[PDB]
């Protein structure tokens, strides 16, 4: 290999020169290992990124960490490839940082691992599916009025303390139990008090053997917080290559790492855009989201939760993110007072999937059936608080009476929630769902208290339960 | 004609030598990748990279090809998935092209052209029947994000099967899956034997996704000069302004409004005024553009849409809150204009429509009054049941094309008041079971509707469809 | 590693030589001020100087101290007044420290943490029953200029004398006049013997400004590691951000949004994300951090503010127009939130703050309506006066920290109604005369709750107000 010496420091921004006429790749790793021979000097174990060509025989370089006591004429070394990080079986159960190590007081990953790199093109035209199929999760309203598709983007609208860790705990067990697909979540730019809080969420439900993490938090660099996604997905992408199972892949904040994508490009010296933003913004997110596909051997379907500070999506980043989207749940708080879980609005949340081409006829007509009830019973609430429901129409008396059962029967009791109260956990097909749907509708179910439907799985428990309780 | 490179970054790069070379011309690398030239400076030479740069290094060796863009063209293309520059995308091996075009020529004159007058039958009734479109017109569809829009191009791509036209898909920055979906969708329905479709994804370079619709124009105007229709689809124009301003902002070009450079109006002129209508000399070959326009929140005042407003003969408005109550497809009446509207309709269609315009304002302007007041008289009664109907008959399920006579009948029994005692709901249903009718019984009148481009006998009509009346049972 | 400086101007410098310089290195130049070398050129370096660079001349000979950027630390700061360097500012001659830690530092992972659970009593009514703090907990103090900021950081750490925390005291920005005020009324309460002050005036150089509450942190971190509890208080984050966008500026360093640059986000959150409450294997020492943020016209609404509140665990809002009604301190029901409240406090606390605050929201509402409708029933009357008697009981006199049994049994008294008869004023003196009664005759009351942190029986309770109210006199 080849060995290069500083010529140039600043932030984290470092230019080498290398003198046997051989320059490395513009996205190899770089590595300075230096020994301090003085006190005058520092130990130094750094990672180095290219980034440009810049003549003369030198080259440019975007720092994975503090660059402080670098000094001119010291050597760096060319590893030949981009970072390299461990894949396969033995990434399960662990924390990862950018560089492939591991975190978490577990030891260390063998130094004959295979490795494979970051940085690949995305699949090709030839490769794609050609069917839109529904993505199974089991939970009663997010199959029936938001239907997931596999390999497509799913964007999480909501705050802390409203059920999203729940959520996803959920669908990870869910994933994991039937269709035998394991889950990798990536941390980017977050606190590191959830980072925390998430992990023992996790040990404390058994879904940790299940499921690998990577963080890169609000405390470090630029450079990191923008490539943790990136080895997010190429651990779920071997997942997805080699094994040939699905996989779901969760990503705490999309808008820090355009941020600090930003950043770093402010760095490197190109003139801004509109908003101070990287020229480079749109083909940087494609690249990254344009790998999370559908192929043939399996796909990798991404949940994304989206955060924007000011609550303006006209921005260049929820313009960009709301492009890629295919389907978005939003979690509302007086659902959560109400009691209600995992809270979703029905009538605020919305799929590109709700269509007959796509889910069939029967789904489509419930589903709007429902909806319309419930926007029925949402108008009618503000009447009822005005004037006595008494003197009101029959139909709107029977429209409520629908309504406040159908609400109620959104409610699931979920796996993880076994622990703080005593349930089974329920796990709903989608067929069944509808018929229960439809059967309430109807009114087979409908001489029954509405106490009854507050927290069931499927619709004969209702009536057991019912009977039990009168 | 030899170079060799000294700077390379995020797609672009500098040689030395080539001494040579000319503006605009291709140069291929070491490696076998494409770039154009674009700056020629007084020591060095500026090149556009149009694929993966990763492999390029300092000290390689660059030579140039000796011509201009060229896009190969030809019949052969027909049916095919293609790059922006000729190289196939579907497999299915080399497409054996039989010539080229440079992207970059002169529009025909203005003494070159012919009004517009025969028309292009999208096979959606409310656009077909209010915001009518004709071969050579330039008409813009904006909207928000998940509204529609390709669903349109579709169905209109789709009933373009028992015309004479050629149509061109150009998917620009779009997501792959959703485009070989659109691929599939599109031979599902067997559209693809007079098809091109060009793409260009969002993962590619950005030099690609600005190039992609000159590529179309190019592909579309080979046709037009020999005498055939043509219809070019752009599905985002605004992600090719974002690909040119970051193109431009690399290149250290001063910014202007927002931060796009001054091009931003020359770039998409010189796009779509190579769309015309040939005069008789040339050979009377028809160029019919669709551009699509993405706007946040549906505020259409905005520096690309109101841009691109000023260029096109009209525009289709769709709004997203009434996509979302299940109305396919969303139309604004306020905002959708079309100039050349009037002219390309038939006679029929005409006669019906200038009614059925009245009647669906009235019926707007009355029920934005009646949310507040509930005192109604028998004559606004009345016209607030002729409007629902009316709305109720404007629904159209999706990539379910209407023939033209279809529609002039349905939209006739409408304006006659031959629904006066069939409820709303058995609206939908009467037009399913009036279609099953006309297909066993009046054959002659769609024949006639056919041939001579006019409505038949008042009579006869009103004949038949008392007739059906007559068969017909509600609920 | 001798060099000649070569050019000097607004407090940056470049130098000729220098040739084994590290990064981030300090300087010393022949007269003695001390400066960072924050950029290294091909053959010249780059020097932000620390002090008064007025004597600074070109041809100066500059020399390398040959360390990173060191605050000296230890037990021997407490009680002095010191620069953001390790250099005295109260007089009384050197510090005489024990060992020196570099600011720039790396943060524990998360696997180190742990969940805060332990509280920080800061002896303020309102805070401490509403909004409850927790020792390694991050949350921001937000208000406009003049609304008592200061006031309530003083109150906090007055408070601590009885705990076993540490406490330092950062002031940027501010006028030294305040800051001398600030140090005399800290002695006069005799917290000094537990306290440091770092200052950063503002006449220093920018430079100082932000390398503040890195010595601050730095200095904070010191204790931590070894077990200690620690409380920094930032009084001027704003001024930082300003210092390091001035300081950017003259580095040439393209702008952002507004004209700070992209490290905005970046020096905050590595500055906060510091305080911790680390695991039982580093030790169990906790670091809280309570950053003050000034706003323009209370909106909270803008890019620092915001940028900030993305980081905190929390935030209090303190309103101008309350602050000048004579409310001491000013506290916005709806804005002030804590994640981990509820974790810290103690059960009797809880149990009465649950009713406090629904009591509070519903005056809050009913006033609100109040000054537009007088026609009020009997309960919305009971519900008035008894929101009235309770905004009256959160009332505080400046510079007295109330210990947390005796606000619990205040609370108590005031939820179960036993000030059903006595006026409005009485309220305030009935609180008086009532600790007054605690401290004669409820002492195993006040020794229950500190050993047992639990509410006593209700009916002793009941019997002590009971008799205290028997010996109270209206007006």
């Amino acid at each position: 290999m080849t060995r290069g010496r500083v010529i140039q420091v600043m932030g984290p921004v470092v230019d080498v020169k290398f003198e046997n006429g051989h320059l490395p790749a513009i996205y190899n790793a770089l590595k300075i290992q230096h020994k301090a021979r003085n006190e005058n000097e520092v130990d130094i174990d750094l990672t180095l990124e290219v980034a440009l060509h810049l003549g003369d025989d030198t080259v440019r370089t975007i720092a994975m960490a503090s660059t402080d006591g670098l000094i001119r004429g010291m050597e760096v070394i060319d590893t030949g490839a981009p970072i390299s990080v461990p894949v396969g079986e033995v990434t399960l159960g662990r924390v990862f940082n950018v560089l492939g190590e591991p975190i978490d007081l577990e030891g260390d990953i063998p130094a004959d691992a295979r490795r494979d790199p970051i940085h690949r093109p995305a699949p090709k035209f030839e490769e794609l599916a050609t069917e839109v199929e529904i993505l199974e999760t089991g939970i009663k309203v997010v199959d029936l009025l938001a239907p997931y598709i596999k390999g497509g983007k799913i964007g999480l609208f909501g705050g802390a303390g409203v059920g999203k860790t729940v959520l996803i705990q959920e669908l990870i067990h869910n994933i994991a139990q039937e269709h035998g697909g394991i889950s990798v979540f990536a941390g980017v730019g977050e606190r590191t008090r959830e980072g925390n809080d998430l992990y023992h969420e996790m040990k404390d439900s058994g879904v940790i053997s299940k499921t690998a993490m990577v963080f890169g938090q609000m405390n470090e660099p630029p450079g990191a917080r923008m490539r943790v996604a990136l080895t997010g997905l190429t651990m779920a992408e071997y997942f997805r290559d080699e094994q040939g199972q699905d996989v779901l892949l969760f990503i705490d904040n999309i808008f820090r790492f355009t941020q600090a994508g930003s950043e770093v490009s402010a760095l490197l010296g190109r003139m801004p855009s509109a908003v101070g933003y990287q020229p480079t913004l749109a083909t940087e997110m494609g690249q990254l989201q344009e790998r999370i596909t559908s192929t043939a051997k399996g796909s990798i379907t991404s949940i994304q939760a989206i955060y924007v500070p000011a609550d303006d999506y006209t921005d260049p980043a929820p313009a960009t993110t709301f492009s890629h989207l295919d389907a978005t749940t939003n979690l509302e708080r007086k659902l959560a007072e109400m009691g209600i879980y995992p809270a979703v609005d029905p009538l605020a949340s919305t799929s590109r999937a709700l269509a007959p081409e796509i889910v069939g006829e029967e789904h489509y007509q419930v589903a709007r059936k429902v909806q319309q009830t419930l926007q029925r019973y949402k108008e009618l609430q503000d009447i009822i608080a005005i004037l006595g429901m008494d003197e009101l129409s029959d139909e709107d008396k029977l429209v409520v009476h629908r309504a406040r059962r159908i609400q109620f029967f959104l409610s699931q009791n979920f796996h993880v929630a076994e622990q703080f109260t005593g349930q089974p956990g329920s796990y709903v097909p989608v067929k069944e769902t509808v018929r229960g749907f439809k059967e309430i509708l109807e009114g087979k179910y409908d001489h029954l208290p509405e106490d009854a439907f507050r927290l069931v799985g499927r619709i004969e428990e209702v009536v057991e339960k019912a009977k039990a309780m009168g | 004609d030899v170079g060799t490179v000294i700077q390379v970054g995020d797609g672009i790069a500098r040689a030395h030598g080539l001494d040579n070379v000319m503006s605009g011309e291709l140069v291929e690398f070491a490696n076998g990748v494409m770039g154009m030239a674009l700056n020629l400076e007084e020591n060095n030479v500026g090149i556009v990279i149009l694929g993966p740069y990763t492999g390029i290094k300092e000290g390689d060796e660059v030579r140039r090809t000796g011509r201009i863009m060229e896009v190969p063209v030809g019949e052969a293309l027909i049916g095919r998935v293609v790059n922006p520059l000729g190289q196939p995308v579907d497999g299915l091996g080399p497409v054996e092209t039989t010539e080229t075009r440079p992207i970059e020529s002169r529009a025909p004159g203005v003494m070159d052209r012919r009004s517009v007058h025969e028309p292009l039958q999208t096979g959606i009734k409310a656009i077909d029947a209010l915001v009518p479109i004709g071969r050579g017109q330039r008409e813009l569809i904006i909207g928000d994000r998940q509204t529609g829009k390709t669903s349109v191009a579709i169905d209109t791509i789709i009933n373009q099967k028992d015309q004479n036209m050629i149509s061109i898909y150009v998917a620009i920055g779009q997501k792959e899956s959703t485009v070989r979906t659109v691929v599939e969708t599109l031979r599902k329905h067997g559209a693809l034997d007079y098809t091109i479709v060009v793409t260009a994804s969002a993962s590619q370079p950005a030099p690609l996704l600005f190039l992609a619709p000159y590529a179309g124009v190019a592909m579309g105007e080979y046709f037009m000069y020999k005498g055939k229709h043509v219809l070019v689809v752009y599905d985002d124009l605004s992600k090719q302004a974002a690909a040119y301003r970051e193109l431009s902002l690399l290149l250290r070009r001063p910014p202007g409004r927002e931060a796009y450079p001054g091009d931003i109006f020359y770039l998409h002129s010189r796009l779509l005024e190579r769309a015309a209508k040939l005069s008789d000399a040339k050979g009377g070959g028809s160029l019919t553009a669709l551009p699509f326009v993405e706007t946040q929140a549906g505020d259409i005042s905005a520096y690309i849409p109101t841009n691109v407003i000023s260029i096109t003969d009209g525009q289709i408005f769709l709004q997203s809150d009434l996509f979302f109550s299940g109305v396919r497809p969303a139309i604004n009446a306020g905002l959708s204009v079309s100039r050349v509207g009037g002219a390309a309709q038939i006679k029929a269609m005409k006669k019906v429509a200038g009614t059925l315009r009245l009647d669906l304002a009235a019926y707007r302007e009355l029920e934005a009054f009646a949310q507040f007041g509930s005192d109604l008289d028998k004559a606004t009664q009345a016209k607030l049941a002729r409007g629902a109907r009316t709305v109720e008959v404007l629904k159209q399920d999706l990539h379910q094309p209407i023939p033209v006579e279809k529609q002039v009948l349905i939209i006739y029994a409408l304006t006659r008041g031959f629904l006066d005692d069939i409820p709303v709901e058995d609206v939908r249903r009467f037009e399913k079971e009036f279609y099953l009718f006309l297909d066993q019984n009046g054959q002659h009148l769609l024949e006639h509707i056919r041939t001579t481009k006019d409505l038949p006998n008042e009579d006869d009509l009103n004949k038949a469809i008392e007739a059906f009346k007559k068969t017909f049972v509600v609920s």
